[PDB]
């Protein structure tokens, strides 16, 4: 009703926000919501992963076309608790492991930094 | 949840016949079904209750769909009770249908002179 037709992950955000900003307001003190700064690495290219081994993702099991065509069953089919783990075990965790107890990252967050000069 | 026998009741010559009496026998039957088939690779097979009738609803709505109203034939047996009957004439009536009868209905020929075939 406000950006228009998008995806619907967008419209789980500002429904988010939006109920952020309805409890802010609800008790007197409206406040916008505040996108945090993250310190992030621009600079990686696929050189920087070339020592990893490479595994293969999971493969999508998609329903014959010339049976589906005919009905409104779904397409494809969930994966299997073996497969789940063997996929979430190729993540490369780029994120950092201090995230919820670094110290830097809340008192950046609590000071409004221009690192970038 | 087997049925063991049957009595008539003492009304009227308290009598009941061959179908009446012995007839319930298919209420034991192992032959029954008991979960909904559907036609996957071309052949039938089991499914539940919700994927049948979902299928169902989506084959009839593409019979109406692609050929128009009075396309689909509610033929059912005359053993349901009313309320059965009277909800398959408003499954009809939702499905755009008026060709809803039975395959052992006789030709009616009193509604034509008394005015109700009773
Ligand atoms: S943390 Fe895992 S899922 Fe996220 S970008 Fe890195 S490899 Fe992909």
């Amino acid at each position: 009703a406000v950006t228009g037709p998008k995806i619907a992950i967008e419209a789980i955000a500002q429904g988010k926000n939006a109920a952020r900003v309805i409890d802010s307001y609800l008790r007197g003190k409206l406040e916008p919501i505040k996108e945090p700064y993250y310190v992030k690495q621009e600079d990686l290219t696929p050189e920087d992963f070339k020592d990893r081994e490479r595994k293969p993702r999971v493969p999508l099991k998609v329903a014959n076309a010339e049976e589906r065509k005919n009905n409104f069953r779904e397409i494809t089919s969930t994966m299997t608790e073996k497969e789940a783990i063997a996929e979430a075990s190729r993540c490369l965790e780029c994120g950092c492991m201090d995230y919820f107890e670094c110290q830097l990252y809340k008192y950046v967050n609590q000071y409004d930094v221009d690192p970038q000069r | 949840n087997l049925i063991f026998d049957v009595s008539p009741v003492q009304s009227n010559e308290g009598m009941l016949c061959a179908f009446g009496r012995f007839g319930i026998k298919y209420v034991n039957d192992k032959d029954r079904i008991l979960a909904p088939l559907i036609k996957v690779n071309g052949e039938l097979s089991k499914t539940t209750f919700d994927q049948a009738l979902i299928e169902t609803a989506k084959k009839l709505q593409a019979i109406r769909a692609s050929y128009g109203k009075d396309s689909i034939a509610i033929i059912a047996s005359q053993r349901l009770t009313n309320e059965e009957a009277l909800l398959l004439t408003k499954l009809a009536q939702k499905l755009d249908t008026t060709v809803i009868g039975s395959f052992d209905l006789r030709e009616s020929v009193l509604d034509r002179i008394f005015g109700l075939n009773a």
